[PDB]
């Protein structure tokens, strides 16, 4: 895994449409590829809700 | 369309595609049950976020010694990146879900993941334990069998790709096991 | 300019001789390539406009530090250079689409354009990054045919290992 | 419009009759205002004959360092005869035959065009300076070294390869079995040997490159003579290809040699 | 040198502009008739030696003095030198009849030609009647109207090149004298 | 010798560099016509062992000087090995149909012909004979196709051109 | 030099005999994939920038003393001029693989290269080292399976193309040995 | 390798002619800066330990964004290879200065240089910002006298004059 690939992976969303069997122009659907970053702050509030200090 | 939804991925700089009212028929037309399989890629990407928090503390609740000192969930920057990466395989095989087969899966995410995790010292036998969470946590979602959530979908079967996605996580354990 | 057509009538005329025709093979290759190569140009010459603004917003998406003072992007007289130095090198892919040799793009944009790179400090990492998103983001079978978006493609990539 | 009407200027050449004028009135009303430009075009083209003989001594000395490439002189003042028969042969060569004129004309706007490998701002400006393309291919066929100094054998067969292509190529030299004043030793009473005795100098001292400076050589004389003579002669190749000195000792141009 | 693409965009590079479809349908129909333009050298490469051989005693057919004592083509050897000159300056026309250019012929052979004419003493007057000779026969080549050669070509006009050719013939004799 | 794209790779480090994208469009065009050439090399491979004797005393119906001594044409086995010479022409105006360009036709049977053709007292117009005997007998529709029948006279005329 | 075409043709100069329809059937069949061979080189050339780079650093990340002092490529003098002793063995495989024979290679550049090789202390050892760094990415270029680049090509089967460019590369460790 | 030495003992070899008392003249300048440069030499090569680290911190201040992830500094294993790195160049400044010439630095830093950061896409622009900060850091009362604030100040510039 080099230094330019590494944590990068796609990212889609979906908007369906709105009512069934309709065409809907506002349904649109994104596959964008973006980089996943390191989330820091849900890590603090995991490793504290189970286990000790996580400090060495 | 495929193809140049494949080039998005492997080309090795961020680029953005997306697509309107027009070639959404397009994708209809091109992929078989894709209104069943566009339900089952956004029944996982939307709740990627409770997935990977479920998933890394299942191994805690039966492996609770990641989280000693000298452990591999110890020192929190350590145990940010099981969450950075816990998502990047749902990343990826939602990915898979969506070309309808793993070989973007397999060169760029699961390709050199075994040695990798040796060289950094992960016990690789609680690896295949948080992906097994995760095989089990998307067949809830597909199915919609979900304990907690529910989602809206129109009603049929969808199981084929409760299957597929199985045919896709152990591709995952098996790289690292 | 380094066409197909030259190179096979400059080996004809280093060597004393007449057209022969082991080159008028290679002229018949053209008019087959010929109509899968200008349609890469016509479409080229009806969206370049909306294409190079849409270049270099990944420029700046990608190294957002040039805006700093003492870079390359400061002030905006040269942010308006760049999308000029960076429409420069999209017309001479057009230029060498019709022709359909590389023969305009080796000789006026590239044969030069290191010297004078590095000697106004302007890196080719933004230069490269800025038709790799071209280059990228083309469906094949959406915009054109599926040769074009294979030889118009094999020119864009021609000058990322060129300037790397 | 500018004025009531727009003649042409009488600063414009070729204006007057010349039909039935005397020959001093004829020779001065045909080169009427046509001075300028070929004066104009003399001194350009002999600073282009000045410029690049200039690049190419820059490799010659590198990093402001003499090699053992220049070395003129050998004993004391070893370079004052090298003075005079660089010099006196150089006016030689300028009372030639006028079948050798443009024979050299043609043909330095043959090789010069294959040895600038596709740069059509070079091929343009190799057409209107006849001086230029005889000073393009003397400077980098000594630059890189491919003539005759600095292809040494190293075999045994190859000092055989060399005589066996040379005294066949000196049938450019005597047109018949008179010689020509092209190919000449010298003029003066000790200039016949004089001529000698920087030639084994010269020969010497460059068999004493580097294990880069042989080893670089001895693919570029072989890529020279396969794009200068043996175009597809592929049995041509056959000993081009492995055997440089071959494809070295050949000279390009019709030298008269 | 220049051909007939590189033509088209050197003299829309000072436009500082795109080439789009207002001039590329004349070029266009220039590849349509490629088939018919390589159906035209053909006809000129086949039938070399015999015409360079042709006019070298047709022009002295018209004019016996060129062979006379004194004379330029007087010798075996002006004539062995007329010869060799003889299909220089036809393969540069086919060079230019192959790339749809006259920019091979004009910077290669007409460069200062007859800037060294004068230095010889090479006749004018018979030199541009030479090469009207070897030009009827180029046009009753790529129009089938030999009348001891057909070459077999499909039903078309071949007046889109009878002009054409002696185009390049025409340019040759107005700059060597 | 000289094919369609043993030339353009022969030029193209003749500069020093890659392929190019108009070096790929001179190796489509062999492509076009690998299968309107492979045809009239077939119609020589199953013919030549009766176009050997058809043409050969082609040539000796012409000159009745050769039939008397003073030749090197007097006794049988001379004309038993100018079938030999009749041979060699045709074997390898058969190997440049297979690869397309006049490749084997300039080495040995062009460049050195005039050595041994006029120092032997072997005439050059009496092999051209044969070779136009060859010539001014192609049948189009029936021996081959209508662009193999235009091909196989435009190699036959390369000696033509070359020795007379 | 000589080509595939020409490859039967080295037979056929030895026969006393020709080549018909004995051995164009093996002729035939480089045609119909005459396309393919065309869409493989499309990639070699498509990353020139990084073949040479990845594989000068790929040898440094196993053996890096050669850049300690004592080195073979010590200074900027020595190892810009190995990144073009690395270049030009790139060179003259994709003239080989348009020609299908090593023709063009095995003659115009690595006709003993142990007398330029030894005669300057060149490590061999080490340099077939860095042969299989550009093998082992060639074939992975041929196959979509590049984790990183991944090319829109018509799809199909190129194990015979794979396995060529592996067959080029094996004589060059028979160069230097 | 230059030096007043060395070049000026060439010309007497290639132009054949003895040693001069021009060229005695010339060795009798290099006394003059004997005990006047190599002062200089033995100051760095005793504080180079210290300004590694405050040269080597001084380029990242001016770009954080090499310690970015994706380009040639997004590892801390790249950054203890780029210290490595600078300390290269004025590794040879102690072989500058105490030779007399640029010899150390034009045949072994200079040499290949442009040619090996275009393609290892090393920017040359940090390297003006490495060891030119100590261009303005250097004080001619404290650390050294203004013979070496002329002679050490020059060598640098002689660098970023070529490293652009
Ligand atoms: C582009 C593709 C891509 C991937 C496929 C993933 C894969 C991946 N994971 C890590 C890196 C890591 N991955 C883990 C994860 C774990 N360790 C454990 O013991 C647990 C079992 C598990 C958490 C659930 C940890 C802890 C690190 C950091 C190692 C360390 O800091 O010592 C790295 C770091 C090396 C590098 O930057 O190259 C990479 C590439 N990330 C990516 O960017
Ligand atoms: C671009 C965004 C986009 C989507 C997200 C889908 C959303 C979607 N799915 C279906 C329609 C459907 N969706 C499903 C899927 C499911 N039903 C189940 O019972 C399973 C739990 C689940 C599979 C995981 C099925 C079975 C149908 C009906 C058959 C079909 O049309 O495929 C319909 C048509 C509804 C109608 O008729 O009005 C739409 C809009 N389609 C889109 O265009
Ligand atoms: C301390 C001990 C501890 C554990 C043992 C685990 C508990 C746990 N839950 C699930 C199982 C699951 N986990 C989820 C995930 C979610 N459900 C939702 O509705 C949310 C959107 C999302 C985050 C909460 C789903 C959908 C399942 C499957 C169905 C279910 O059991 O709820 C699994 C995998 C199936 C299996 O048991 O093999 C495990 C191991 N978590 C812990 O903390
Ligand atoms: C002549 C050269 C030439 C190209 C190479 C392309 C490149 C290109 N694409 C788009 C425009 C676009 N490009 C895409 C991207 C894609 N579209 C899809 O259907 C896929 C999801 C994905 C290709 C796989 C999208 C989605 C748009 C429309 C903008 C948007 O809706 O976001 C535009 C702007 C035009 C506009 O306003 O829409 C341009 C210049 N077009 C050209 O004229
Ligand atoms: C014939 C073809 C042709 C070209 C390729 C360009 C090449 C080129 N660019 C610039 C000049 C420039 N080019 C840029 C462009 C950029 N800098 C950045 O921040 C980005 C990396 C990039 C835009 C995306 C800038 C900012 C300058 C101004 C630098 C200066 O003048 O000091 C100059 C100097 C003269 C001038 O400013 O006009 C030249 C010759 N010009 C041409 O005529
Ligand atoms: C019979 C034909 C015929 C001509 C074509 C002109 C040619 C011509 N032009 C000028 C002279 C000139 N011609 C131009 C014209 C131009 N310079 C430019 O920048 C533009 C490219 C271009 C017009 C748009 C200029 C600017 C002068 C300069 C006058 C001066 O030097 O003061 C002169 C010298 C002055 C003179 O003799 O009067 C001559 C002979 N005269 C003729 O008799
Ligand atoms: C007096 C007239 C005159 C010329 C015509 C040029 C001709 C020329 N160009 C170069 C030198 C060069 N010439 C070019 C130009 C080109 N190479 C390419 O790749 C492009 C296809 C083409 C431009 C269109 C380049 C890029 C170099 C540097 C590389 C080299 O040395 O070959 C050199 C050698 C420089 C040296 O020795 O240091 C010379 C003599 N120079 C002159 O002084
Ligand atoms: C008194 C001296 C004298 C001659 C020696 C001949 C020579 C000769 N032939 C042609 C004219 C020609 N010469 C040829 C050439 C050839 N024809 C063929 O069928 C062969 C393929 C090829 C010879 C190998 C052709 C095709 C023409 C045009 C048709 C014709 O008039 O014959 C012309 C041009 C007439 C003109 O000026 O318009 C001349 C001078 N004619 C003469 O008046
Ligand atoms: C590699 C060598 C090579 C060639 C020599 C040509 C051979 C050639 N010529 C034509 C085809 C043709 N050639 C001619 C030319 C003529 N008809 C006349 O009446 C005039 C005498 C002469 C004008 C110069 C015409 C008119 C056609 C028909 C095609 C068209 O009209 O565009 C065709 C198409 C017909 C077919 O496919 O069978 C081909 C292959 N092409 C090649 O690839
Ligand atoms: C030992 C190295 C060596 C060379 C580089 C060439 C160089 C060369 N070529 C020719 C002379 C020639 N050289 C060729 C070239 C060729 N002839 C063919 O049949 C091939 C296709 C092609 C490559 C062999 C031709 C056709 C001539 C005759 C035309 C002329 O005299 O210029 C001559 C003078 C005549 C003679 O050979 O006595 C010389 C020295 N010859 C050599 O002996
Ligand atoms: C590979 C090249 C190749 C060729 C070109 C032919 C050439 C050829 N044709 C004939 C044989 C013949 N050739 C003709 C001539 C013709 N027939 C027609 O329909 C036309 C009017 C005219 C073609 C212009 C006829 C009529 C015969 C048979 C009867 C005869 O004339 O003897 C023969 C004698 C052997 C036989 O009986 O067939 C040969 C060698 N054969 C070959 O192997
Ligand atoms: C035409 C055929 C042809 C070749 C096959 C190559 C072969 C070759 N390499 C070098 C020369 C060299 N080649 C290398 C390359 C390396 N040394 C190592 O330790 C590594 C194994 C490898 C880089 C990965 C080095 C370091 C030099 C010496 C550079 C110097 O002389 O300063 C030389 C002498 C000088 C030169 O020309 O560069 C030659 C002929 N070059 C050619 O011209
Ligand atoms: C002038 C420039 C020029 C090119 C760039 C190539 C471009 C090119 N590639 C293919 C066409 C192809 N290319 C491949 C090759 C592959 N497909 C894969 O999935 C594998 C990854 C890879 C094997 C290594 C295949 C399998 C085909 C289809 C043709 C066939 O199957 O034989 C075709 C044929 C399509 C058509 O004619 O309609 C063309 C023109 N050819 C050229 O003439
Ligand atoms: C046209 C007939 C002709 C010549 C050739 C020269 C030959 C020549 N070179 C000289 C002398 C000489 N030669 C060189 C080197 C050489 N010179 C260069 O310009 C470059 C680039 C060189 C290396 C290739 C140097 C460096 C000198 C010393 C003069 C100097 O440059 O200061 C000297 C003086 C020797 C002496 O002092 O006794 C002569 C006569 N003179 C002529 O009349």
């Amino acid at each position: 895994f080099p230094a330019r690939i590494r944590n990068k992976a796609p990212a889609m969303e979906f908007r369906r449409p709105s009512f069934a069997n309709t065409e809907d122009p506002s349904a649109y659907f994104m596959l964008q590829k973006e980089t996943v970053p390191l989330r820091m702050a849900l890590a603090e509030k995991l490793l504290t809700k189970l286990g000790r200090k996580g400090d060495g | 369309m495929l193809d140049a939804f494949s080039r998005v991925v492997v080309n090795s700089d961020a680029k953005a595609a997306y697509v309107g009212g027009s070639d959404l028929q397009a994708l209809k037309s091109f992929i078989a049950d894709g209104n069943k399989r566009l339900d089952a890629v956004n029944s996982i990407v939307s709740n990627a976020s409770c997935m990977v928090s479920d998933a890394v503390s299942g191994m805690i609740c039966e492996n609770p010694g990641l989280i000693s000192p000298g452990g591999n969930c110890y020192t929190n920057r350590r145990m940010a990146a099981c969450l950075r990466d816990g998502e990047i395989i749902l990343r990826y095989v939602s990915y898979a879900l969506l070309a309808g087969d793993a070989s973007v899966l397999e060169d760029r995410c699961l390709n050199g993941l075994k040695e990798t995790y040796i060289a950094l010292g992960v016990p690789t036998n609680s690896s295949i334990r948080a992906v097994s969470i995760m095989k089990a946590q998307a067949v809830a979602f597909i199915t919609n069998t979900a304990t907690e959530r529910k989602m809206s979908f129109a009603a049929g079967d969808c199981t084929s790709l409760a299957s597929e996605v199985a045919s896709y996580f152990d591709r995952v354990g098996a790289a690292i096991s | 300019m380094k066409s197909v057509i030259t190179t096979v009538v400059s080996a004809a005329d280093a060597a004393g001789r007449f057209p022969s025709n082991s080159d008028l093979e290679s002229i018949q290759g053209n008019i087959q390539r010929s109509a899968a190569r200008l349609e890469a140009a016509e479409k080229l010459a009806g969206n370049h406009e909306a294409v190079v603004k849409e270049a270099g917003d990944a420029c700046f998406a990608k190294y957002a530090y040039l805006k700093n003072p003492g870079e390359a992007g400061e002030n905006q007289e040269k942010i308006n250079k760049c999308y000029r130095d960076v429409d420069h090198y999209m017309r001479l892919v057009n230029y060498c689409l019709v022709v359909g040799g590389t023969g305009p793009l080796d000789e006026w944009g590239i044969a030069g354009a290191r010297e004078v790179y590095r000697t106004l400090n302007l890196p080719t990492s933004a230069y490269v990054a800025s038709i790799a998103y071209t280059r990228d983001r083309l469906c094949v079978p959406r915009d054109m045919s599926a040769q074009a978006g294979v030889e118009f493609s094999a020119y864009l990539d021609y000058l990322i290992n060129a300037l790397s | 419009l500018t004025g009531y009407d727009s003649k042409s200027s009488p600063n414009f050449p070729n204006r007057a009759a010349t039909r039935e004028r005397r020959t001093v009135s004829f020779n001065a009303r045909v080169a009427r205002n046509k001075s300028q430009a070929k004066k104009i075009l003399e001194k350009a083209d002999e600073f282009f004959a000045r410029s690049v003989t200039m690049q190419y001594k820059a490799f010659a000395c590198p990093n402001g360092v003499y090699d053992i490439q220049c070395t003129e002189g050998t004993v004391k003042g070893a370079a004052y005869e090298k003075r005079a028969m660089a010099v006196s042969a150089a006016f030689r060569a300028k009372q030639a035959s006028p079948a050798a004129k443009a024979r050299a004309l043609f043909e330095n706007r043959r090789h010069a065009i294959i040895a600038s490998h596709e740069c059509q701002h070079e091929e343009d400006l190799f057409v209107r300076f006849p001086k230029l393309s005889a000073a393009y291919m003397m400077g980098k066929t000594e630059a890189m070294r491919t003539c005759s100094r600095y292809v040494v054998p190293d075999s045994l067969e190859e000092e055989y390869m060399a005589a066996s292509v040379d005294r066949q190529m000196k049938e450019r030299a005597c047109p018949g079995g008179v010689y020509a004043s092209s190919c000449v030793e010298g003029n003066a009473k000790g200039q016949a040997e004089q001529a000698r005795v920087a030639a084994l100098a010269t020969a010497f001292r460059s068999a004493q490159k580097s294990a880069s400076k042989t080893t670089a050589e001895r693919y570029s004389s072989a890529a020279y003579g396969r794009d200068h003579f043996a175009h597809g002669c592929s049995y041509e190749e056959s000993v081009f290809n492995t055997y440089p000195a071959t494809a070295a000792a050949m000279r390009s141009k019709s030298y008269n040699y």
